[PDB]
């Protein structure tokens, strides 16, 4: 299993960024995703997390508002508005939990996506 | 099923297959344990005619009605007259004179099929 | 909540390394803390869960310890592979939100 | 020469996964007990019976959180409760200022919440996790009591198990007999203290994954049973509230104390004693710490009882370095660990009284401190012989023989 | 067959030769009805195995096809002697499938032999 | 289950008889109570089946096959039955055709089975 | 040469074997009184198993589960009046009044009132007959009526056909098949598609979809009911607009029907336009077998299970004409129906016995397809085709028209050029 994942992109500020990750191997069933994005040079800061059993959602607050993440069923979509100079980074995502719903430790990782802005 | 059971010997050896095809021979749970007492019957059926059919396949017989073998009849269970077998010594009463030596009978045919191997 | 790294630490190869993982806040005492490590450039992957597990495909090398409102990632047999960034987080069950730390670079 | 001879009637077997029925005798896919249950012993047979890559746990733990998700979709779903909630301390008795009576303006009723079941805003105050999170509420009809569940083995599957009490987990043990209807088997929620379930007779028994490794758990059940005699001391009420009716708290009666727990001082220490007789087994000090910190339903001792969720810390116990103790109760509860969906636990009129066993302990070395947090780990010591066996009656050997 | 379990096949070879309350009785009467049938079915896909080799319920049977080295093998004596044989396949375990297909294969060059004969 | 072998041997009807011989081998291989019910009629059909596949393997006993699948006898072929040559007859019929037109002929057969298998084991 | 035998090559033989009921888990599930038997669930593993270069003489007219499976109903509808209570001293000389609270109806309800061991009730004109204000049922005395339990329905529920091990069933799957000769795909399956026991004369409601087919034993014979299944549905919703009072009388308790809250007869309702688009379809089908003169004229006549379209609704049963949809003349270049509403019926054309349908209260209305047709040729100008029905076989065989039961002998011989030794 691997979360196949979108290629590069370049972006305007206050543009739109809209990022996939692809269930390969395996599907939503009870397992819960998350987002996470790195400033090159910097740490991992957190963006998101959707459960796709409950449709439950979240954020880092702050990203007041600007992000939603969904789930399509097959794919989860996260989506940027409002970009500044800070938010170019390489958006992660991760699959949260082993089956049975159990566990908080994201563990397989996609290869990463970029966005700059 | 028995058919001409006291006939003579030689009568009982031309209908040995026995035609052939013909040889095998509250509401919702008092309507339930009826049907238990059916299935038993019938698989308890089976089940005999099996280990009679795998008694016959220790022998060199396997399932062949009549079947000659390579053990020669010692002449001391109560032998007499070859004809009077075949005349007037019935199936039923040849047993009761056989009786004890079945036992010794079953043994002696399960060596020379293993010596034959 | 918030937690913070020590920035780097350093040592000799054979040695018994210790990255301390501070920040620790008040709800800290709960909120179980885990350890990731990534390969600069390349996606992070999973080393311990819930303070002291270790998952099936990951050296017996590394190890897991807390102690009071800090927790501890603990490293014998260090090798040139450990050449890599740590990063440790934990889940606010209160407030549902995964926070990281600031970045730790083991340089041999 | 050596030619092969084919030899059917062989008593071989080769074991495999396969799914087990649920017999109780009382939770709906349930079947009746057998009659008479024939236990066939084998005389001179061993085998490597392994407990802990064992395919009948992870089947057990599939079927109670289905069995838990089955009986608790049709509820009334706690989104309405989603909206700001005026609340206020309460000070009419003090013997622990952590309840609150809470007002809200509904469809302007008022209700007593838990300090663990608010979570800080920014006065006036909001539950923990609503807008983020798919709370539900149980029926009032279902009842959390531990209700013993056998695993019985379908058609062509014999149910193996190990019988030498001496038996160190993994490794071999030539004590094996046919229990195709398995014994009584209770699925209890508990962290840090298996209440109930079985217990070495000669002596603490101590298994594990491979001790040496500090990753992997320590199951323990030790001799015999001590008892944990622990309360609930408050007259409570219940009082509906129609929105499709959930529970609350509308008041207490008199009196306010926290739920103690009794754990009979002397009994425990001499328990120890002869567990960490085993423990030094595999000269340097043994010291019981109190676990280390990270989710009150692992730090603590979170054992369900009478319907209601205890979080009991252990800190009173394992503090010796060689009773009584505060336990809370939560309203709200995420069960399994899991990540979203949590319950909402309807209250209990009256008080509540409970006490049964402590018949086993998890610990994780640093033995040292415990902590569990993984109930596949509990089922563990219930199953720890058992596994399913498929029976393979045919069989290959070589022999002096050359057929035609 | 399973008490014979736990010894030699030089000894398993000759023992192989010989070889509501009414709610409770009518649910487990059916799984103890369940499971004979299997017993029964279990047998004849056997029996069907055991023909397309030659042997079709022989028990001890025999073929003409060697044992080569390949196969896991020693002296013949410890193995009829003092190796319990349980753990036997447990050493033919991996090389189970393609010795079938030798004995597969023999049966049918030996019939075509005997066809052309 | 014995009830898919049946219609398993029914899997390549349009095929050649020659096809058939080698992919023969080939073949050669309150709802409590609700549910009590349920296990009876699903038993029933199925120990019915057992019966079914041991009458043919009892009838195939009789004749000399005792259990093996392609088997043959020492009985002539009279050109009295649909003289026609072994060339076609395996190629470009079907079992289908073939029992067709020998149904008028079917009960014959197996009672000249019967007594070509009887006398080879006296005289033997 | 000689021969050899060969157990296991595929043999059919056209034989009639005794299936089984085959039904649903979740559809087991739902079955709150009897609204129709516990049946066999199965197991979702429809095998299919499409047979190539296959041809076997399929037949519909001749065919054994029509026969088989109405039977099936018959058992299993008497069941359902076997608990239920005689109404054997409920009639006694009546008191009706022509009481007309409301008119849409026309006087078609009767303010009936009985000296019971003295209520009064409601009944349709149908339902009592004028006695000689006294009045009586149609048939109680010389005659035989069994009330339904009240708690039990009638809505149908599909059923599958399955097969016992040595039978396979052959299930055509070409397009076009008018029903009898060979079929190119034969597709052998265990156990059919989901089988509906609907119950209606000649407007065929909520049944299998077909091209719209023209099936008949013999065209050129007038007698023999020609089937005709469309291609496309039909919506048809129809409505009882008025709400049913159900009263219970200790005599066993009688079920009469109170006074009305506040009265617009029955009616149903036909989209004028999709009809008249699926009748020219049908005629441009008929003329294939015939450019002629195409002409439809209501039911000749006979008994009100016939002249009109009966069906089931909701657990009550209406009579509605269909003179307003088969009046039509056609050469080579919404409709509402008035309907009427009876209590004691007796289905299946059976003398004395009959079944007594116990009230259903408030508004009745329901939605189904209109997938068949049954049509009666007449006896060279033009061939009116008039609505005919009747026998309930007819409508089972719009179904099973592509099943068949076979027998199969594995055990089969072949003259090979070998010998035993
Ligand atoms: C039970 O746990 C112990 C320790 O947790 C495991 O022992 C460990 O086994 C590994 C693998 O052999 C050892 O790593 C090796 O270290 C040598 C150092 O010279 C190195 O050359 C090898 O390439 C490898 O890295 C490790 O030292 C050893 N640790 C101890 C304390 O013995 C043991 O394997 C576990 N048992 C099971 C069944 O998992
Ligand atoms: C379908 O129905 C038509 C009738 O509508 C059948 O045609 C009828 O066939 C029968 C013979 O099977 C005829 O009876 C014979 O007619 C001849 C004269 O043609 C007469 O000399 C004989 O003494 C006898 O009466 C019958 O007349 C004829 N009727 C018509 C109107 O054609 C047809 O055979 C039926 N086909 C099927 C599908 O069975
Ligand atoms: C089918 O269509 C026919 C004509 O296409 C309809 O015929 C009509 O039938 C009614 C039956 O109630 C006739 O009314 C009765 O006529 C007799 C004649 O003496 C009279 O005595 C009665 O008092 C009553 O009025 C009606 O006259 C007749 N139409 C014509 C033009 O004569 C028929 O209703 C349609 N439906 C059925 C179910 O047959
Ligand atoms: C069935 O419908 C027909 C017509 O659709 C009804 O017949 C009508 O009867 C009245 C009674 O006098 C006549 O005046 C009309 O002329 C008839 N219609 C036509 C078109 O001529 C018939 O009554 C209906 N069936 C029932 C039972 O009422
Ligand atoms: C719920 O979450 C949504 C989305 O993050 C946010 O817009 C909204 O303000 C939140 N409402 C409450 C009551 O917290
Ligand atoms: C252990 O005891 C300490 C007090 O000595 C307490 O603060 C802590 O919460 C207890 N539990 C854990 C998990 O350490
Ligand atoms: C039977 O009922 C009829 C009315 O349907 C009545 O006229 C007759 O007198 C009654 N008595 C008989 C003859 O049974």
């Amino acid at each position: 299993v691997q979360l196949v994942q979108s290629g590069a992109e370049v972006k305007k500020p206050g543009a739109s960024v809209k990022v996939s990750c692809k269930a390969s191997g395996f599907t939503f069933g009870r397992y819960s995703f998350t987002w996470v994005r790195q400033a090159p040079g910097q740490g991992l800061e957190w963006v998101g997390v959707i459960v796709p059993l409950v449709g439950v959602t979240n954020s880092a607050k702050k990203f007041q508002g600007r992000v939603t993440i969904t789930a399509d069923t097959n794919t989860v979509y996260m989506d940027l508005s409002s970009l500044r100079s800070e938010d170019t980074a390489v958006y992660y995502c991760a699959r949260v939990g082993d089956r049975f719903g159990s566990g908080y430790a994201m563990d397989v990782w996609g290869r990463g996506a970029l966005v700059t802005v | 099923f028995l058919g001409a059971a006291g006939s003579t010997m030689g009568a009982a050896s031309m209908t040995l297959t026995v035609q052939a095809r013909n040889l095998l021979s509250q509401h919702l749970l008092k309507l339930t344990v009826w049907g238990i007492k059916q299935l038993q019957a019938r698989v308890l059926a089976v089940e005999r005619y099996l280990r009679d059919q795998q008694l016959l396949g220790i022998w060199g017989c396997s399932g062949k009605l009549i079947c000659c073998t390579n053990v020669p009849w010692n002449s001391s269970w109560s032998n007499r007259n070859l004809s009077e077998i075949w005349d007037n010594m019935t199936w039923l009463q040849w047993d009761k004179e056989i009786s004890n030596y079945t036992q010794i009978i079953y043994g002696l045919l399960e060596e020379s099929q293993n010596q034959q191997e | 909540s918030a937690l913070t790294q020590p920035p780097s630490v350093s040592g000799a190869p054979g040695e018994r390394v210790t990255i301390s993982c501070s920040g620790s806040g008040s709800n800290f005492e709960y909120s179980f803390v885990y350890w990731y490590q990534q390969v600069p450039g390349m996606a992070p992957k999973l080393l311990i869960y819930d303070n002291y597990k270790r998952p099936s495909g990951v050296s017996d090398r590394f190890s897991g310890s807390r102690s009071g409102t800090s927790a501890s990632l603990t490293i014998t047999g260090l090798q040139t592979e450990d050449e890599s960034d740590y990063y440790c987080q934990s889940y606010d069950s209160s407030l549902t939100y995964w926070v990281f730390g600031g970045g730790t670079r083991l340089t041999v | 020469n050596l030619w092969v001879t084919v030899y059917y009637g062989v008593p071989v077997w080769k074991d495999a996964e396969t799914t087990l029925f649920c017999a109780s005798d009382a939770t709906h896919a349930c079947v009746p007990t057998d009659p008479n249950p024939q236990e066939i012993h084998l005389e001179n047979v061993t085998e490597e019976f392994n407990m802990w890559k064992n395919n009948m746990v992870e089947q057990m733990h599939t079927d109670i959180i289905s069995l838990w998700d089955q009986s608790l979709k049709p509820c009334v779903k706690l989104t309405p409760l989603c909206v700001t909630l005026q609340c206020t301390n309460v000070t009419n008795n003090i013997t622990r200022g952590e309840l609150k009576n809470c007002s809200f303006n509904m469809t302007k009723v008022y209700s007593l919440f838990y300090r663990l079941d608010v979570v800080q805003i920014n006065k006036e105050y909001r539950l923990i996790n609503c807008n983020t999170s798919a709370i539900t509420q149980a029926c009032p009809k279902v009842s959390f009591e531990p209700i013993p569940i056998h695993y019985c083995a379908p058609a062509g599957f014999a149910i193996l198990k190990c019988k030498d009490k001496k038996f160190n987990g993994t490794g071999p043990c030539p004590s094996v007999s046919t229990v195709q209807c398995t014994h009584g088997i209770k699925p209890v929620v508990s962290t840090q203290l298996l209440l109930n379930g079985s217990l070495a007779e000669e002596e603490v028994m101590i298994r594990s994954e491979n001790i040496t490794n500090n990753a992997k758990n320590i199951l323990v059940q030790f001799n015999t049973p001590v008892q944990i005699n622990c309360t609930r001391p408050n007259n409570n009420t219940r009082k509906s509230i129609r929105i499709q009716a959930f529970y609350a708290t509308g008041d207490i009666i008199g009196d306010i104390r926290q739920a103690h727990c009794n754990v009979s001082k002397a009994t425990w220490n001499e328990t120890l004693g002869k567990v960490v007789k085993q423990l030094r087994k595999h000269n340097t000090i043994i010291r019981f710490a109190n676990s280390s910190g990270g989710d009150l339903e692992v730090t603590t001792h979170s054992f369900n009882c009478g319907g209601e969720f205890f979080y009991c810390n252990t800190s009173g116990l394992f503090n010796s370095t060689w009773i009584t103790l505060p336990c809370r109760i939560k309203q709200i509860i995420n069960m399994w660990q899991r990540i979203g969906q949590a319950m909402y636990a309807p209250p209990i009129q009256g008080v509540i009284r409970c006490v049964s066993n402590i018949t086993g302990l998890i610990l994780t070395r640093d033995t040292f401190r415990p902590g569990g947090g993984d109930m596949r780990d509990n089922w563990r010591s219930e199953l720890y012989k058992y596994k399913v066996v498929k029976i393979e009656p045919l069989g290959v050997a070589p022999t002096r023989c050359k057929r035609r």
